[PDB]
């Protein structure tokens, strides 16, 4: 039950963790500029619950065994990544994280799924643009 | 008049001189062998009142390091302070502040301390101490234990040096993620592990979901593992429903 | 758990509401079986009904009477006692000190019901002695009456809503049933699952353009060069029942040469329509044997609206489709009661039962029957003009009861400065709106939920709509209210229910004789005129069997040569403006602006539609807030990218409040009906560079608007 | 159907005041009464049936049905069942006669729903701010769902606190002997006045919720179901698992959740495992104000070995979070449940010896007795709850009266006292301290078995219960009512020294300074329970 | 083998009965108020877009706390195990599935009073895989085909023009 740290290789920046966090201590900001996701930890917030590590889908995020946390200085607390943003295809807002678009198409590779890495074009599209495609 | 404020009215951290900052790290050393505490209770739960208690308890001491706790801010080097600001609780917590001798060490004591905790964004509380006092050292923790909290005062008096730090955006960012035990389908991992979790624990039922995983590798063999290591009744019970699951699928 | 049928208070499409209520609160709306819809509702109807429990989404319902003491004064509560006696002894002095017509008074048309409307006319023209009286059929189908009382005879639909579904063609001119009356649109559908070909007049791409075997996409405010396009192939191409322009008609020459310098390829341009398919429309319409037209507001909202309204009725008569069932002219109504406050008497020219102030033997009929000596005959002063007469100093008083011109007005500057030198605005209304903020008296009133009377579909018939639940804040019905001010200063005037005014109404027209409230009841469909209390009539479905009901007796035809709208296209301002509706909303938004399930969906700014082409040239994004700049004003909207709108012009929404496109349109009367252009005028849209920034002003402006209405009201 | 019969006795007490009635659960009762006519009822209820005022809140009812909601609990205890009275209080004119005048223990609740919601209790004569700042501008009332955001904060009016403090038997030749809110030993905000002379207590007066931080608001705003448990597990350090049990209990008594059979009474465990860590703490600060202090640190040991059957039954220390709405998070393992009996009985053997300290009796019989008696008559009135109306005579225990966690399969022994002072209430904490070893020796070693978690399920809104725990300092009530499937409508929470809390001006009076602050820690104050 | 409602784009006027339908059968339950079919717009033609509940489905294959499962011919998903990862509305092919929360119950978007400096304002909207307000879980929202209602889904009830109807294979 000591600190949370984050594998910065396995987030593939769902705010699943972000959305359990019971006092914010995760938060998530969309960047428009640089067109990536900030996604941070505040160790001044963290009441050490544990929800995080429950609901990663990746198991990114876990308590160690380390309980030595003082600083000096308050920016110590910071855990902090950037992930860019995957532009759509039809339009080019930003829709989702480029790397959890990659998670999901390695995920339905693995139970059988033949022909996934060569419909990209179909996961790298926004859901409003992905419900025009089948309205024609 | 306690208090800086806004134009709005809204309280602010106090700004202590620079000629009263500048001899904070004499001060250090000057209390290095011998600090005296006092602790300031806001508003927080008594977890982190009892805990700084539990410093010079049996199981840990802080007189052994020359911490002595203090009846009055008077008499205090260091202003412990403990829980989220409370409306009701900043004036006395300042009156606590300005009645210590200059210059000050204050040491933000849990996270309701640090920045609010749970309740940082809330009407009644004005967040962490550091919005109210400067603060010199933060130890977190939701209680800290006492090892963190011997820590944090060595820390501060100089006897040891902090470890952890911040940690920023890099490289490992954009590298790509793997597939967590990749070797059956992901439904069936995903299943048995929502039936662990279910029967033990949300800690106990990974631990048993990736034992029987390790032991999905020879069936007979490490069935046979799971059943007779343990002798547990209720660990054999959670290993049979894991199993009736994977084998209905 | 019991249910009380009800009539729906939104559009003129009349659907019956089941409105389920336990204790005294409504649960649910359920689809009852009536003529109109049998069954079948729209979102307003379904979850349109919750803005009685005073939810203060948008605007706080109104509790109890308000006087201002001095314009810069607040609205102080006060007791019915003096808010009424100030009403009595205000008006009173001013029709001694000024004269009768100094002051003028509206009409509602929403929820208030016939009777109202009927208590309303009563006071105005015997306590008041004025024909000063004007409904919104103003800025509605006023061109459409006036065309078809010049032209037919008869200035209401022709044909019953129901009677669509089995015509052989239906052909839509200026009309969006979509999204203005959506059960109108399932009959069209339906006439379309009958085989019925559909030819839809619109520049946009309507849902109704959709189901049509041909589309005509013109230019804006180029109606008339169609129409006598498509006369002028009718007419040279021979394709007429000359039977029937033989017989019943009158007036065919003229026509003919009056059309017969309109061929095809000279308008190919100015209606930017090419010359076959305009053939193609006119020989389908020609050789369709039952075929109706349905023309909304892209024709009435005009300059050249009357006119137009002639020449597709006079069209009509070519065609012969004009007097048989399954065919006929139907201009399609607007409000619930704006057909029913039209046959009630508020227009400033006619008694109840479409009845003319002009002849003195109505105006001895009224003068015996009420107790004056003889009512006013001048007509009367016109709501769209009301500004033009205040600040020009010729009314002093508005009666404004049941309507938002500080919302649904054009130029609305001119109207609030109209507002100002008023010195006296009684707002007699069920929420704190624009106009209920900017008023010196206003009188609280019983919703649509909570009382009784009788509402009059598109297609002129009656229904009736029962009490659900109580109100809540001791507040009273309209013609309560009416007949108390008639009492403090005039006539003594009580009645006990509506009953006892339709009675009265009966009595005095010969054309609502027949509409007895147990022949209606709870699910009856009466369409005047009826004349026999007996069984014996159940309403009339189509007119003109027999006789055109014209002085004459035949029907006439005209047209004329299509002029320009008034405002041109310039260098700064080279976008047009048409101010179009849409589904989901209502009028004003008073009322589906408290509804939590419609405000849901949408709530502010709206969205100006703009063409893909002209955004992606001028510089405008799919959901980017835009500045429209016109010669009056500048405001902000939204903008929904699509190629559904025609290039060069935007299709904009007045139900929005923040953002509301009345401050851009340039009010420009008609020549005789005086009714603001809507459909046409000259704007500018240009993008915005910090969006946050807007989208901040969008917030707290909209706060800013709800901060006022909720310190007045409460 | 439990309170059939109550509900006669008001209906023929009463004939057409009973607008509504439901039924919670088997034991829970609800009932809608006329407004003018409610402190009637109530205290027909309370002095007639033997009922007592468990807690009384507002709601926030005007977009449900248009009016305000004030809720009394009484709780049955001559079978035993739960009676909720609820009036309909208008919403312009929010204004509800009192029962302060007629229930003495109505005094506390009635002046926070004036702060919270800003209803006007006529003829309370109490009308001072009890919970609420005193730099808090006067129209905010928070509790109040379109009143304000949760994350806004005015300006403070003054920084000197405004509070004014009653001398009802003293005069203005009375000194004041401050005891908070910055006070050593006290470890936790709350501020007294003893209008003392000489070293005499006249009177008493105090200023707390100090710790107010508004949990109340914050649980329907910004969290769910399942994260509340966390927000109840920080609220004090020593009643986690209380409040936390409390809630659980009041969202699935609200909807049926037939919860597993071991996860009832391994709730049961940990219940009683706290009030090892609780008592064992107050009885080390007994000591630590009698005299001795090796008997205080050697009740630190001894609460020790307490906490470590709380670091293998869980693994944490202090704040925990074993809890969900379906069942317990973390699973207990056969060798955890064979170890934790004989670590109980080897404590049951410790606590036999460091009790010999009173079985001595020098400072145990002069310092501890005559001193801070509460009346029972008194604390009948005010309706008090923990150790305090146990010492005084009265057998009130949340787990005979209503067992919640499957208390009926544990040996259940009530304890009660007949003298009222400080040695009487740790009699009272002594007897239960072997009674939760009792427990913790016929828990664990006859488990049912079966599952542990029950999930998945919808919630109903606008559902409500009652859930009830014994906490160590008495019962904590939560009153939470469901409002869709992700949040809250409303959850109220009263803390076990919250109805203890009024009485403390009649212990303190007649007694002297230096024993004060036994007289307080007597009955364990949780400051950051009550002050919410 | 699967239950699926379909919209005919030819009898659709876009009158968003439907969504208000869906929203409203929800709301009085205790499920999202966000309605789970979208009126689509080009064109030639409109229709309602909404989960086709597929014989293989890619949103329950992805989902790591297996929310989602084929129960009565249909892939429901339970609203209560759903930890908003978002990897659902990245596999769906169809765009069927969106993100939204729950709003405090009975508190109006700003309730900011002028006693007090306001709060700080909600972050722009970007999407609903990418947006997080501290107040608001996002859940995925899925055609659940209204099988807690008993009269059926309330889409194909309160359509206007009779254009939803239900597909049912066995
Ligand atoms: N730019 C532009 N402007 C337009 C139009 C357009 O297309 N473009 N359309 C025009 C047309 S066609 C029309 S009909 C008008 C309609 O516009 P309005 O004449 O403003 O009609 P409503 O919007 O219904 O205004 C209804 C008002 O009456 C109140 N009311 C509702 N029910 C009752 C009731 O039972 N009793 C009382 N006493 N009051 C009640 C409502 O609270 C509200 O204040 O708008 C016109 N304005
Ligand atoms: N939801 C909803 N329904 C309503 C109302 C409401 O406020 N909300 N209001 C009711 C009222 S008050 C009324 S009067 C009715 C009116 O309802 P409609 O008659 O349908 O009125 P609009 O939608 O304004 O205009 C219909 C069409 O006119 C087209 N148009 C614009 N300019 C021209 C032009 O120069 N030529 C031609 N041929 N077409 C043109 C527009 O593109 C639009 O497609 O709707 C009623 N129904
Ligand atoms: S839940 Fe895991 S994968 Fe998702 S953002 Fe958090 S740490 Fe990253
Ligand atoms: S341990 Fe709890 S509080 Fe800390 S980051 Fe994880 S979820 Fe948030
Ligand atoms: S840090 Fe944790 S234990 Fe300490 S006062 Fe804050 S919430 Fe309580
Ligand atoms: S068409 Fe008109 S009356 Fe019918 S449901 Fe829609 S709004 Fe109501
Ligand atoms: S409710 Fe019916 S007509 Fe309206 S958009 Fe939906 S499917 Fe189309
Ligand atoms: S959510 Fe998408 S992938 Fe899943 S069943 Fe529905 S349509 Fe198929
Ligand atoms: S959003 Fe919910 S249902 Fe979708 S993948 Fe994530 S956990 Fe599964
Ligand atoms: S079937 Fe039910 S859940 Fe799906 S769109 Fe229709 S009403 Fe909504
Ligand atoms: N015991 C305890 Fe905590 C308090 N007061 C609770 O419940
Ligand atoms: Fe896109
Ligand atoms: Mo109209
Ligand atoms: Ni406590």
């Amino acid at each position: 039950r000591g600190k949370p740290e984050q594998n910065p290789q396995q987030c593939i920046g769902c705010a699943a963790c972000v959305n359990a966090c019971p006092s914010n201590a995760l938060t998530v900001e969309t960047d428009l500029a640089t067109g990536e996701l900030a996604w941070e930890f505040n160790l001044g917030h963290c009441i050490f619950c544990g929800r995080c590590e429950e609901v990663c889908p990746t198991a990114a995020i876990k308590l160690s065994q380390e309980y030595e946390l003082a600083v000096w200085k308050k920016e110590d607390f910071l855990q902090q990544s950037r992930f860019a943003l995957c532009n759509c295809r039809v339009c080019n807002r930003p829709f989702a994280v480029q790397k959890e678009i990659d998670y999901a198409i390695a995920l339905l590779k693995h139970n059988g799924d033949s022909r996934a890495e060569n419909h990209r074009e179909s996961f790298e599209t926004c859901p409003e643009c992905k419900r025009q495609k089948c309205l024609v | 008049l306690l208090g800086p404020r806004d134009a709005n009215g809204i309280p602010v951290p106090m700004t202590v001189d620079e000629s009263i900052a500048s001899m904070k790290a004499s001060l250090l050393k000057k209390i290095k062998r011998s600090a005296y505490v006092y602790r300031v209770d806001c508003g927080g739960c008594n977890g982190c009142e009892i805990e700084i208690f539990a410093t010079l308890s049996p199981l840990f001491d802080a007189e052994r390091f020359g911490i002595k706790v203090v009846p009055s801010p008077r008499h205090a080097d260091i202003l412990l302070f403990t829980g989220a600001v409370t409306r009701a609780m900043r004036s006395p917590a300042l009156r606590a502040w300005q009645s210590a001798p200059d210059p000050k060490i204050c040491i933000s004591y849990g996270a309701c301390g640090n920045s609010g905790g749970i309740f940082h964004d809330l009407y009644c509380v004005w967040g962490g101490t550091d919005k109210i006092v400067p603060v010199d050292v933060y130890i977190p923790g939701c209680p800290p234990t006492p090892a963190a909290t011997l820590y944090g005062f060595a820390m501060a008096l100089g006897l040891l040096e902090q470890k952890i730090h911040a940690r920023g955006p890099g490289e490992l960012d954009e590298q790509p993620a793997e597939i967590l035990h990749g070797d059956m389908v992901q439904p069936l991992r995903v299943k048995v592990d929502r039936e662990a979790r279910r029967l033990a624990g949300y800690r106990y039922g990974r631990q048993i979901a990736d034992d029987y995983l390790t032991q999905l590798g020879q069936g007979e063999e490490q069935v046979a593992r799971w059943l007779e290591a343990e002798n547990d009744p209720r660990l054999n019970e959670i290993v049979s429903h894991l199993n009736h699951v994977v084998e209905e699928a | 758990m019991k249910k009380v049928v009800t009539v729906c208070p939104y559009c003129a499409s009349g659907c019956k509401i089941n409105l389920v209520v336990d204790n005294g609160k409504i649960v649910r709306a359920e689809a009852a079986q009536g003529k109109t819809n049998q069954g079948t509702l729209c979102l307003k109807g379904y979850y349109g009904w919750d803005f009685i429990n005073d939810t203060q989404i948008l605007t706080p319902r109104l509790k109890t009477p308000m006087i201002r003491r001095q314009r810069g004064g607040k609205l102080e509560p006060v007791s019915w006692d003096e808010a009424l006696n100030y009403v009595a002894e205000r008006l009173s002095a001013i029709k001694e000190k000024y004269g009768p017509d100094a002051i003028q008074t509206t009409g509602s048309s929403r929820g208030t019901g016939n009777e109202t409307n009927y208590v309303m006319q009563k006071f105005a023209r015997a306590v008041i002695g004025t024909n000063n009286v004007d409904c919104c059929a103003r800025v509605x189908h006023g061109p459409s009456v006036a065309g078809l009382h010049q032209s037919v005879g008869n200035g209401a639909m022709s044909n019953a809503i129901n009677e669509i579904d089995n015509t052989d063609l239906v052909f839509v001119f200026g009309y969006n049933p979509a999204d203005s009356h959506p059960i109108v649109a399932n009959h069209v559908i339906n006439a379309k699952r009958n085989g019925a070909k559909i030819i839809v007049c619109d520049p946009r791409k309507i849902e109704t353009a959709r189901i049509a075997d041909m589309h005509i996409a013109l230019k804006n405010g180029s109606n008339i060069a169609l129409l006598n396009a498509m006369g002028h192939v009718i007419i040279e191409e021979n394709l007429y029942d000359k039977a029937f322009v033989a017989s019943r008609t009158e007036g065919f020459e003229e026509y003919r040469k009056i059309v017969e310098g309109y061929t095809p390829e000279s308008v190919e341009d100015i209606t930017g329509v090419s010359a076959s398919e305009i053939r193609q429309a006119a020989r389908m319409y020609a050789q369709a044997k039952s075929a109706a037209i349905l023309w909304g507001m892209g024709v009435t909202q005009f300059y050249q609206g009357v006119e137009t309204v002639r020449s597709l009725t006079s069209l009509a008569m070519l065609t012969g489709n004009l007097g048989k069932p399954h065919a006929g002219v139907n201009p399609v109504r607007g409000q619930n009661n704006v057909q029913g406050a039209c046959d009630m008497g508020a227009l400033p020219d006619t008694y109840p039962g479409y009845q003319y102030v002009k002849d003195p033997a109505n105006r001895e009929k009224f003068a015996k029957a009420w107790g004056v000596e003889s009512l006013p005959a001048h007509t009367g002063y016109r709501i769209s003009e009301l500004p033009h007469r205040a600040a020009h100093g010729e009314v002093r008083a508005a009666y404004i009861m049941g309507e938002d011109p500080l919302q649904t007005d054009a130029e609305l500057s001119a109207v609030r400065k109209a507002f100002e030198d008023l010195e006296l605005v009684i707002v007699q209304d069920i929420f704190m709106t624009k106009t209920a903020s900017a008023a010196d008296v206003i009188l609280p009133s019983t919703s649509w939920g909570e009382h009784e009377g009788v509402f009059t579909a598109a297609d002129r018939g009656f229904q009736r709509f029962f009490k659900a639940v109580e109100p809540k804040w001791d507040l009273k019905t309209d013609w309560q209210i009416i007949s108390e001010i008639a009492t403090r200063m005039g006539y003594p005037m009580h009645y006990n229910n509506t009953q006892e005014i339709w009675d009265e109404l009966r009595h005095l027209c010969p054309d609502f004789y027949g509409a007895t409230y147990e022949k209606m009841g709870e699910l009856g469909f009466i369409q005047w005129p009826c004349r026999d209390t007996s069984d014996a009539d159940q309403g009339t479905s189509y007119l003109f069997k027999e006789k055109f009901d014209t002085p004459n007796g035949l029907a006439q035809f005209f047209t004329c040569d299509w002029v320009a709208p008034i405002d041109k296209l310039t260098d700064e301002y080279p976008m047009v403006l048409s101010t179009v509706r849409e589904v989901g909303h209502y009028s004003c938004r008073s009322m589906t602006g408290n509804c939590a399930a419609l405000a849901a969906l949408a709530d502010e700014p709206g969205y100006a539609q703009i063409n893909t082409e002209d955004a992606k040239r001028l510089g405008i994004e799919d959901e980017a807030l835009v500045w429209v700049h016109s010669r009056k004003g500048k405001i902000i909207t939204r903008a929904q990218v699509s190629d559904r709108p025609n290039k060069g012009a935007i299709y904009m929404t007045y139900q929005w409040w923040i953002g509301a496109c009345n401050e851009l349109v340039t009010e420009n009367l008609s020549p005789i009906t005086k009714t603001p252009e809507y459909k046409y005028c000259a704007v500018r849209v240009e993008p915005i560079a910090d969006q946050r920034a807007a989208e901040q002003y969008v917030i707290d402006e909209y706060n800013k608007l709800k901060t006022r209405l909720r310190e007045a009201a409460l | 159907k439990l309170g059939q019969h109550y509900l006669a006795a008001l209906n023929e007490a009463f004939p057409g005041v009973v607008l509504d009635h439901a039924w919670q659960t088997k034991d829970q009762l609800t009932v809608t009464v006329k407004v003018n006519y409610l402190p009637e009822v109530v205290e027909f209820l309370y002095y007639k049936q033997g009922g007592w005022l468990s807690v009384l809140f507002g709601n926030d009812e005007r977009k449900l049905n248009g009016h305000y909601a004030v809720y009394y609990v009484l709780s049955m205890e001559k079978t035993k069942c739960w009676i909720t009275v609820r009036v309909e209080v208008d919403a312009n004119k929010p204004e509800y006669p009192s029962v302060t005048p007629r229930v003495p223990a109505a005094v506390w609740g009635e002046r926070e729903v004036r702060d919270m919601y800003g209803l006007i209790p006529v003829g309370l004569p109490d009308e001072r701010r009890l919970v609420l700042p005193d730099d808090w501008p006067d129209e905010l009332y928070p509790l109040r769902k379109d009143s304000m955001d949760y994350r806004q904060r005015p300006a403070p009016t003054t920084d000197a606190e405004t509070y004014e403090f009653i001398n009802e038997l003293g005069d203005k030749k009375n000194n004041v002997v401050p005891i908070g809110p910055l006070h050593v030993t006290s470890d936790e905000p709350g501020h007294f006045r003893l209008f003392v002379d000489g070293e005499n207590i006249i009177d008493a007066d105090y200023r707390l919720f100090y710790v107010h931080r508004g949990m109340e608001k914050l649980a329907e705003t910004r969290m769910g179901y399942n994260e509340v448990t966390f927000l109840s597990d920080r609220v004090c350090g020593i009643c986690g698992f209380a409040h936390s049990t409390a809630y659980t209990t009041s969202v699935e008594n609200a909807m049926g959740i037939q919860v597993p059979e071991r996860a009832q009474m391994i709730r049961a465990i940990l219940l009683e495992v706290e009030r090892l860590h609780s008592h064992l703490l107050n009885l080390g600060l007994a000591c630590h104000f009698t005299g001795f202090d090796s008997g205080f640190m050697q009740f630190f040991r001894v609460r020790e070995t307490s906490m470590k059957m709380a670091e293998i039954l869980t693994g944490a220390r202090k704040t925990y979070g074993l809890n969900l709405i379906g069942g317990i998070r973390r699973d207990l393992l056969k060798d955890d449940m064979i170890q934790t009996r004989q670590l109980a009985q080897q404590m049951r053997r410790e606590v036999q010896e460091l009790v010999d300290v009173l079985l001595s009796t020098p400072n145990m019989e002069q310092r501890t007795v005559g001193i801070g008696r509460l009346d029972p008559e008194i604390a009948r009135d005010f309706s008090n709850v923990g150790p305090m109306v146990r010492a005084s005579g009265h057998a009130r225990d949340t787990r005979a009266d209503h067992p919640f966690v499957g208390y009926g399969l544990l040996p259940m022994e009530v304890h009660s006292e007949q003298g009222c002072d400080v040695i009487s209430r740790l009699k009272v904490r002594i007897n239960e301290v072997y009674t939760a070893l009792n427990m913790i020796d016929y828990g664990l070693d006859n488990l049912p078995g079966g599952p542990l978690m029950v999930e998945g399920f919808t919630y109903i809104p606008h559902r409500f219960a009652l859930g009830f725990a014994e906490a160590p300092r008495g019962d904590d009530i939560h009153w939470s009512m469901t409002g869709d499937n992700q949040k809250l409508y409303r959850w109220r929470c009263r803390a076990a020294t919250y109805a203890n809390w009024p009485t403390l001006r009649y212990m303190l009076r007649g007694n002297t300074v230096s024993d004060a602050p036994l007289i307080i820690g007597s009955l364990d104050p949780c400051y950051s329970c009550t002050d919410r | 083998m699967n239950r699926f409602v379909i919209a005919d784009s030819t009898l659709c006027i876009g009158c968003h009965t439907c969504e208000a339908a869906c929203s409203e059968t929800h709301r009085q339950h205790g499920l999202q108020s966000m309605p789970r079919l979208r009126v689509m717009l080009n064109e030639k033609e409109s229709a309602p877009q909404l989960c086709h509940h597929c014989e293989d489905a890619p949103c329950a294959v992805v989902c790591p706390v297996n929310a989602i499962t084929r129960v009565d011919g249909a892939v429901q998903l339970n609203e209560s195990l759903c930890v908003s990862c978002k990897l659902c509305g990245i596999a769906c092919p169809f765009g069927a599935i969106e993100f939204s929360g729950s709003r405090p119950l009975d508190i109006p978007a700003n309730a900011n009073t002028p006693k007090a400096p306001p709060a700080p304002p909600a972050p722009a909207r970007v999407s609903t895989l990418l947006d997080w307000v501290p107040g608001i879980r996002a859940i995925a929202v899925k055609c659940d085909l209204c099988s807690f209602d008993e009269q059926g889904p309330a889409c194909v009830r309160m359509c206007p023009t009779k254009a939803l109807h239900l597909v049912d294979n066995t």
